[PDB]
């Protein structure tokens, strides 16, 4: 099974400079080219750089928006990508994703990595507040309130419960993030079981269980 | 450079029908040596990673269904969709890789569906903010269309709000969409009456949810 997993993502002021990397397993490393793509929130996807497979010498490309400042690697031994970001500004603010790219017979970009988020800014790192969302169907909710930088993750009832799940996108006011979730579940399940949210705000560490209490 | 163009920007289908999108790049993608057109679609769903659809212009990628058909060469490319299903919202994004890589803009494709009243909530303020001196008001308009929605807040009887409406559901593909409505703890206390009034084009009569503080 192809994997690709990016991680490095978070917070860094304008000017510093961030390390991604991407682990993969489940395919020959070294046969294949491998690519860095980004997209800022709400926009279209840009190509960063390739670099080349074994039987190309390892040999890297870069788009001219990113040549001289940001450098891709590879460590062949533990099939781990890398992509070096110098001299960072605003418009770095993207999911990086790494795919899989050539492998000098296919052109494609087979399999993709789920994206790490940069944040470029110079805002402290805030964590959220949770809040719960308590009144044949019940609605039930958690409010995240004032946190930054993206992202959080929202699950409910440690994800067993994933269906009539939506997460409403955060939206941004004087420096911080809030967003909110609901879940709509049968009233005969609810408060005589359990639903909880579970809310995680990686740039803090923060995880939070909030159970719905009536 | 190598420069790709995309249209339309945006489109929506009922489900069932055709979807037909475009792509081209500024010289052609016709490889003389392959005798191949190097231009790959990819499929964007909401808050998911790309996915490959097809390349080479129109080979489609082992598990993609048939109603996915890539065609064109050189310099204009197409994507058609037959039978579009509900799951098939996403942003489409074609990629050359004759000369490193360009993706073009993307064209996202929305879901038409019959029109869905909402359905209203309102949440107090939790005893968990509240102590903390503030006070947020909480009102979800959940699975409802068309996107358009209005909605108001009346406190005691008259008219710091935040709007978010989610992505399209890529199963029942509806939307929804949460407004909240934050006070300091010393101003929510002053009034009794906390109503949100959401007006959708499915009903004349606003859709209205109502708590009062004395009865909490
Ligand atoms: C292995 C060489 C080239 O592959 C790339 C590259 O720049 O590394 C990557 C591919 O995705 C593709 O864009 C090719 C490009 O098509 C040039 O490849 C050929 C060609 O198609 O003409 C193929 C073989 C040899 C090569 C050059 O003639 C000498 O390296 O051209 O580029
Ligand atoms: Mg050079
Ligand atoms: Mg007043
Ligand atoms: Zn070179
Ligand atoms: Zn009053």
């Amino acid at each position: 099974e192809v994997k690709l997993v990016e991680s490095g993502g978070g917070l860094v002021q304008s000017g510093g400079s961030l390390r991604l990397s991407c682990a993969t397993s489940g395919f020959t490393f070294t046969d294949y080219y491998m690519s860095w793509v980004r997209q800022p929130p709400g926009k279209a996807l840009e190509w960063l750089g390739f670099i080349r497979n074994k039987a190309n010498g390892y040999t890297t490309e870069y788009s001219p928006s990113v040549k001289g400042r940001f450098t891709i690697s590879r460590d062949n031994s533990q099939s781990i990508l890398y992509l070096q970001m110098n001299t960072l500004r605003a418009e770095d603010s993207a999911t990086y994703y790494c795919a899989r790219d050539h492998d000098g017979y296919y052109e494609r970009f087979s399999y993709w990595g789920q994206g790490t988020l940069v944040t470029v800014s110079a805002a402290k790192t805030t964590p959220p507040s949770v809040y719960p969302l308590a009144p044949s169907m019940v609605t039930l909710g958690c409010l995240v309130k004032g946190y930054f930088p993206e992202p959080v993750t929202v699950t409910w009832n440690s994800g067993s419960l994933s269906s009539g799940v939506h997460t409403f996108p955060a939206v941004l006011q004087s420096d911080l993030y809030t967003l909110s979730s609901s879940v709509t579940v049968p009233s005969s399940t609810w408060p005589s079981e359990t639903v909880t949210c579970n809310v995680a705000h990686p740039a803090s560490s923060t995880k939070v269980d909030k159970k719905i209490v009536p | 450079d190598i420069v790709m163009s995309q249209s339309p920007s945006s489109l929506a289908v009922s489900a069932g029908e055709k979807v037909t999108m475009s792509c081209k790049s500024s010289q052609s993608l016709l490889n003389s040596r392959t005798r191949k057109n190097y231009l790959a679609w990819y499929q964007q769903k909401p808050g998911q990673s790309p996915k490959l659809l097809i390349y080479w212009a129109s080979t489609r990628e082992s598990g993609v269904p048939d109603r996915f058909t890539g065609s064109g060469s050189g310099t204009d490319f197409t994507l058609t969709i037959t039978s579009v299903q509900a799951e098939d919202l996403a942003v489409y994004y074609c990629k050359q890789s004759y000369n490193l890589r360009t993706f073009g803009g993307g064209t996202k494709l929305e879901i038409k569906r019959a029109d869905a009243a909402p359905t209203v909530s309102i949440f107090p303020p939790s005893s968990e903010q509240l102590t903390s001196g503030g006070a947020s008001v909480v009102c979800f308009l959940n699975n409802f269309y068309p996107k358009d929605i209005n909605v108001k807040w009346k406190i005691d009887g008259s008219e710091g709000v935040l709007n978010s409406w989610t992505d399209q559901d890529s199963k029942d593909s509806t939307y929804s969409m949460s407004s909240t409505l934050t006070l300091t703890k010393d101003e929510y206390e002053r009034h009794n009456s906390y109503t949100c009034e959401a007006t959708h084009k499915t009903s004349t009569s606003p859709i209205v949810k109502s708590f009062n503080r004395n009865e909490c």
